[PDB]
RNA sequence: AAGCUCCUUCGACGAGUCGAGUAGUUUGGGAAUGCUGCUCAAAAUGGGAGGUAAAUUUCUUCUAAAGCUAAAUACCGGCCA
RNA sequence: UUGACCUCGGAUCAGGUAGGAGGACCCGCUGAACUUAAGCAUAUCAAUAAGCGGAGGAAAAGAAACCAACAGGGAUUGCCCUAGUAACGGCGAGUGAAGCGGCAACAGCUCAAAUUUGAAAGCUGGCUUCGGCCCGCGUUGUAAUUUGGAGAGGAUGCUUU
């Protein structure tokens, strides 16, 4: 069995949508019958493909729910060690000072 | 579900033996041409006057 | 110095950097002109100049433009 | 019959024409300088 | 002008008319 | 401003406009309303002379005592 | 508001006028309803209230005025929304053979059903019709809890102020015989 | 009410407005064959036929936004399945 | 009630008098271009809308089909003798009707057409 | 009739075939440039009954331009700007019309009808020598075309009290001070 | 490599997604035409049957001109034109309809095949608008049509009838209701399993 | 060539447009006053807008998504007076 | 081998057109703040000024998917009152129409939707002794007929060029 990763914006979204109680599965099916669906995709061109994936992007709205929960899930685990914040905060102290002493 | 389904023929299947509108013929299906009298006529006023 | 001569418009206001003339817009087909200065619209406005051709329409438009010579001329 | 040749010499101009507009930035020339390949990409010989 | 209205003008022109006091 | 100024200025002569009128004021021609009117009557005037009616609408306001042309 | 307040409501959205009263009957048949509640506005001013049993219960007709909502900030009350209340009803409603049917149509509109799964457990709001002039005034009101001096109610109103005429009563969906009419009825 | 003698007045073509042309009917028919379905016409017939006729008008009312719109649509759309079951 | 630039926009009327002779003039002009004819086009007869000017009648826009018929005046050939023709307007009323064939068959009488040229 | 078979079929945008043409159609538009010349319209009912003539002198021009927002919003339409620019290029030529081709989730088509004014078929034949007369200049810029009037809300009734016979001119008829002589 | 035109590449990448896209019916039963020897016939019926040129006419109203300075039976012609054709169509007078597989906005001609099964007039799809404009003396016709022809050529036009209908709609009515296109090549195949198994295998 | 008349024959009327949801702006005008953007996306004894508590949504009045058109109106600019 | 059609190009090819100025008035886009009032905030200034695009002698609008509720009116535009009314506004500052009615002026029309099919009857060029000769456009539709208070077709008898 395949295993599902959802890595995008819109997918969280979506999933955000069915985990609370906003639209069920017979809306997800129901909306899933639109002008993008029984679009052929099997035998095409990459050329092709990749020209309407570019231009044909289906827009939908996201929340920042869904925004912070991709940032989580796609944050690295080195992102933030103790060195790097640390010298983070020595970086911009060290620019208040040079703030201060060019107001001098 | 079939992503390409056959058409059925719900409709032609059903051959109509009459033509679809109910008016009238004109005279001019039936008689000679009247704009073809008229080209007639002024080529020959061209030749009568030369 | 910033500001040269301007061909279209005869004064020393052509930016030698940006080469565009402060007062017209030489480098621009249309002629600068703003409407929070009238003083600068009346002072380049039509009728300042020479009228070489618009002066001599409205005899033609009231003669009605017509062409050919007077019967008899010689 | 089948236009086979004629789709592998537009595919093969396609992407030639992905590849210089991604070589045209230098940080992707980098990467894929220090790409390595893969193997299911020499997979068919044995295994 | 069209041919329509020419016949339309050929046919129904305006008249000359006058009312009585 | 800067034209008229520069008219005033110049020795180019004004090019003065004739009173030429796009309709004309008074009947022309060799007909019995062209020969019987009056320039110097007015439309009612003229109209009541000739027994006929100038205005098929109602009258709005008030007409000569001898008017005749205001239905 | 009152969808609000009711749990077992669909709330659906504006119905053609040149449809068909029991037009609508079909679309309450759409969402296995027993109950309408229809509001149909005139001129944009008036409003009308319906409430029917679909199948074949008699249906009422009131004319609908003086309609003051919540998120009025003069009401200082406040209430779980779908919470079973306590209606409260009056003698005029217990006598008047209409004003009986009427009141079945509103303990089965905002009946709130007992066992029902979107129900609040706890019991703090009271619906109240009265009949003062030949007018059915509507009001809802909290129920807080106070400590006697050495527990007590009080009521603290919270929203729906409006008042019906009740204009026609039918035996039917919305058709069938006409059994009431107000003779009395003034339009604006 | 000031009583006057009321006529009657001829018919009026704009309002005969309302379309019965047996052509128009015919065309739209053909056209209809041809064309085939929307994806979301798709999903009502598949609805009307395994018999979930409350699911197709609910449907159909939120793909358009009008009762009588989706109600017209579903009996178009059921026509057609009885005139396909015909034809077979 | 001055609130906005009302010195920018403001409008006196001075050419009143101006105004006047030119529409007198104007009225001229199109009579000595019609010299016979009028310079104004018969109106019908018509009562206003409103219960408060139900009781007045006025002049309308033009004449309907079946009151031109009734006066015996052939629709394409209205205009061109001047009458007013309005094809949105209906009778619905014999008082109408009778009103304007009524003064139809008075312009019918005090008419005088030209024999064509 | 094969006008208003395609009447239909063009009333029918999500059936089968017209989406498989589209969906084809607006690859090979987004293939070509974004304003080019048409040949033959591909709509040629909407043609036709928007004033195309099969003569010399009518052309037509597909454009594609960006869609979405300026939160704000642009007053004129898409397509009110697509005739614009096709105008801008055809800048000898009149912009009778335009309508809509395709859509895509990027861009949106329409095809300009044009009609040349100077050309002598367009002179000789009335009714459209009328857009031969010089008011009819820049129409689409003035918005004098069909998206321009909706865009203008030239209709009549007590919807559009404040818009016909024109917004602005209408606001200073209503703010101006009249003074006459006799007060 | 080298490049090629855009104009060139487009109509190639044209040619790759018409043989490659499933299209519906109405356009698969247009890939589908028929063959030389019915076309060849129906195409000297059609040539015994051509219309006059410009010249031919002149010089024929010239010819009355004459006469009649110093009572004919009525034309049978090939009849042009979409509209007039379908009109044709629509009140069965027409015998034959020959309709072009390659008309440009497709949608002028997609109803053309059903209109005429449901009215009964025999059909066939004829490579080639311009064949059909060389018929006619012009440069494009998108579909000709047989209305009525001289007792000589009656026959004929029957059993041109009857070879077309069996020969051309036995076979089209056996494929016709079916979506065309699916005729991938060994590249689009290979791209296609390692599509798969780039995708249903592990991740997505 | 044209007008009328009569009839055991006909009578085609504008779609990503209406409309629904939503955001911005605007209006005296949430039956959204109009406009624009995005999602969904129609009909044919149809559609739009009004009247009506009067018993069902009756009645009234016009036909949208193509186009032209002088006069009455503005006018610190142009030719003058 | 040749030749058609479709699409796309070249030419100091033959003939034309656009730009800029002006902008008083006119059609659109875009779009402030000062000021005033109010615990505050919306509002007001103002759908204004400034900026951008586009015409003319006028422009624009315009012949109802209108007004109305009458005994009904009848394209558009402007004046008078309507009226500081309805209506929206902490029912603050305030904002603020329209129908009717009197007048001025009046004028109505063209396409798409039908097959001329007993005859693309239409039109651009350029060659002309000017009178007519060819190149083409066009059937994926140029003429004539018709535009829903209509119309078409037949018949019929008068009437108009
Ligand atoms: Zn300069």
């Amino acid at each position: 069995r395949p295993n599902i990763d959802i890595i995008t914006a819109e997918a969280m979204t979506l999933a955000h949508q069915l985990a609370t109680g906003e639209k069920t599965k017979a809306d997800l099916i129901d909306e899933g019958y639109n002008k993008y669906a029984f679009k052929q995709k099997e035998g095409l061109p990459d050329w092709f493909l990749e020209d309407e994936a570019k231009h044909d992007k289906p827009i939908k709205p996201i929340t920042k729910e869904a925004a912070q929960a991709i940032k989580e899930k796609l944050r690295a685990l080195n992102a933030r060690p103790i060195k790097k914040v640390a010298e983070a905060r020595a970086r911009r102290k060290l620019r208040q000072a040079k703030k201060l002493e060019k107001l001098k | 579900e079939d992503p390409y389904p056959d058409t059925v023929e719900w409709f032609t299947s059903v051959e109509e033996k009459m033509p679809l509108s109910a008016a009238p013929e004109p005279k001019r299906r039936f008689i000679p041409s009247k704009n073809e009298a008229k080209q007639i006529m002024k080529l020959v006023r061209a030749i009568r006057e030369g | 110095k910033t500001h040269g001569l301007c061909r279209r418009c005869g004064r020393r206001s052509l930016h030698n950097q940006k080469k565009v003339c402060a007062s017209c817009g030489y480098p621009a087909a249309k002629t600068r002109k703003y409407n929070w200065s009238e003083k600068a619209k009346r002072r380049k406005v039509t009728g300042t100049g020479r009228m070489r051709y618009l002066s001599t329409v409205p005899r033609r438009f009231k003669n009605g433009f017509r062409t050919g010579v007077p019967k008899g001329a010689r | 019959e089948d236009g086979d040749q004629l789709e592998r010499e537009l595919d093969a101009m396609y992407e030639h024409y992905k590849e210089r507009k991604a070589s045209q930035d230098a940080k992707y020339r980098a990467k894929r300088a220090r790409q390595e390949v893969d193997d299911e990409e020499w997979e068919g010989l044995s295994a | 002008v069209l041919e329509k209205t020419k016949k339309r003008l050929t046919h129904f022109p305006q008249r000359k008319y006058a009312v009585k006091a | 401003r800067e034209l008229q100024k520069r008219k005033r200025r110049s020795s180019r002569p004004t090019i003065r406009m004739p009173n030429r009128r796009k309709k004309a004021l008074n009947p022309a021609g060799n007909n019995i309303i062209a020969k019987s009117w009056n320039k110097k009557e007015t439309l009612s005037q003229n109209y009541t002379r000739f027994g006929l009616v100038a205005k098929l609408g109602k009258a709005t306001g008030g007409t000569a005592p001898g008017n005749k042309a205001l239905l | 508001d009152l969808a609000s307040m009711l749990p077992h409501g669909r709330k659906d959205a504006k119905f053609d006028t040149k449809s068909r009263l029991y037009e609508l009957c079909e679309l309450a048949e759409l969402y296995n309803c027993n109950n309408v509640l229809f509001f149909e506005a005139r001129k944009g001013k008036d409003l009308y209230m319906w409430f029917s049993k679909v199948p074949n219960g008699p249906t009422v007709k009131f004319y609908a005025q003086n309609l003051h909502t919540m998120e009025e900030l003069h009401f200082q009350g406040n209430c779980l929304k779908g919470s079973r209340p306590i209606l409260s009803f009056d003698a005029a409603f217990e006598q008047e053979p209409y004003l009986k049917v009427i009141k079945e149509l509103f303990l089965h509109t905002f009946g709130v059903p007992q066992g029902h799964k979107k129900s609040k457990p706890f019991i703090d709001h009271v619906l109240s019709f009265s009949v003062a002039d030949g007018k059915i005034w509507v009001r809802n009101y909290e129920i807080r809890e106070v400590e006697k001096v050495k527990t007590d109610i009080n009521l603290i109103e919270i929203g729906p102020r409006f008042v019906l005429t009740p204009i026609i009563i039918q035996e039917g969906s919305f058709g069938g015989p006409i059994l009431y009419e107000n003779k009395r009825f003034i339009s604006p | 009410g000031h009583k006057t003698t009321r006529r009657v007045l001829k018919e009026r073509p704009s309002r005969r407005k309302g379309a019965q042309s047996k052509r128009t009917q015919f065309v739209r028919s053909l056209i209809r064959e041809v064309a085939g379905l929307a994806p979301y016409e798709r999903r009502v017939i598949e609805l009307l036929r395994n018999g979930k006729d409350k699911r197709a008008r609910k449907f159909s009312k939120k793909k358009l936004g009008t009762f009588g719109r989706a109600k017209r649509k579903c009996e178009e759309l059921q026509r057609i399945i009885a005139e396909s079951r015909r034809a077979h | 009630h001055f609130r906005k630039h009302w010195q920018r926009r403001v409008r006196c009327h001075f050419d009143q008098p101006g105004k006047k002779v030119t529409r007198r003039l104007a009225r001229r002009a199109k009579a000595a271009a019609l010299a016979p004819r009028p310079v104004d086009k018969l109106r019908p007869i018509v009562r206003c809308p409103t219960v408060k000017y139900n009781r007045r009648t006025r002049l309308g826009r033009g004449f309907t089909l079946e009151e031109l018929k009734a006066a015996g005046i052939p629709r394409l050939l209205a205009p061109t003798i001047g009458i007013a023709v309005d094809h949105r307007r209906k009778n619905l009323s014999e008082e109408s009707l009778a009103a304007n064939v009524q003064r139809l068959k008075d312009y019918k009488a005090r008419l005088i057409l030209f024999p064509r040229k | 009739g094969a006008l208003k078979y395609l009447e239909e079929l063009s009333k029918k945008k999500q059936s089968d075939v017209v989406r498989f043409l589209l969906r084809v159609r607006c690859w090979e538009y987004r293939q070509l440039n974004v304003i080019h010349r048409a040949s033959r319209p591909s709509r040629p009912d909407k043609a036709r009954r928007l004033g195309y003539k099969a003569k010399q002198g009518y052309v037509i021009y597909r454009v594609r331009v960006r869609r979405g927002g300026r939160q704000l919003k642009y007053q004129r339409s898409l397509r009110a700007t697509a005739e614009e620019r096709v105008g801008r290029r055809c800048s000898n030529l009149r912009v009778l019309n335009s309508y809509w081709v395709n859509q895509d989730s990027t861009y949106k088509y329409y095809e300009v009808i044009l009609v040349d004014p100077n050309h002598k078929a367009i002179r000789r034949d009335p009714r459209i020598n009328w857009i031969c007369n010089p008011v009819h200049k820049h129409r689409e810029c003035r918005g004098l075309t069909s998206t321009g009037k909706k865009s203008r809300g030239l209709n009549k009734g007590h919807r559009f009290n404040k818009t016909r016979a024109g917004r602005r001119k209408t606001w200073k008829r209503h703010n101006t001070l009249s003074l006459w002589r006799y007060r | 490599m080298v490049k090629w035109p855009e104009y060139i590449r487009l109509q190639r990448q044209k040619k790759i997604l018409r043989m490659r896209l499933k299209v519906p019916p109405a356009i698969a039963q247009f890939q589908y035409t028929l063959d030389k020897n019915l076309a060849a016939q129906a195409f000297k019926l059609l040539n015994k049957y051509r219309p006059e040129t410009k010249q031919e006419k002149k010089e024929r109203l010239l010819r009355e001109a004459t006469a009649i300075k110093e009572v004919s039976k009525k034309p049978y012609t090939v009849k042009y034109g979409l509209n007039h054709v379908v009109g044709l169509i629509e009140n069965k007078k027409a015998s034959l309809v020959l309709i072009a597989n390659d008309v440009d906005p497709i949608e002028l001609v997609v109803f053309l095949p059903a209109l005429c099964r449901k009215m009964g007039i025999p059909y066939a799809i004829i490579k080639g608008k311009a064949r059909l404009g060389t018929l006619v003396h012009k440069k494009t016709a998108a579909v000709v049509a047989i209305t009525e022809v001289r007792s000589e050529d009656k026959n004929e036009l029957a059993k041109l009838i009857s070879a077309v209908k069996e020969g051309y709609l036995e076979k089209v009515e056996d494929t016709r209701k079916r979506w065309g296109g699916g005729i991938m090549g060994f590249k689009a195949q290979k791209r296609e399993e390692k599509r798969k198994k780039s995708l249903e295998t592990a991740i997505k």
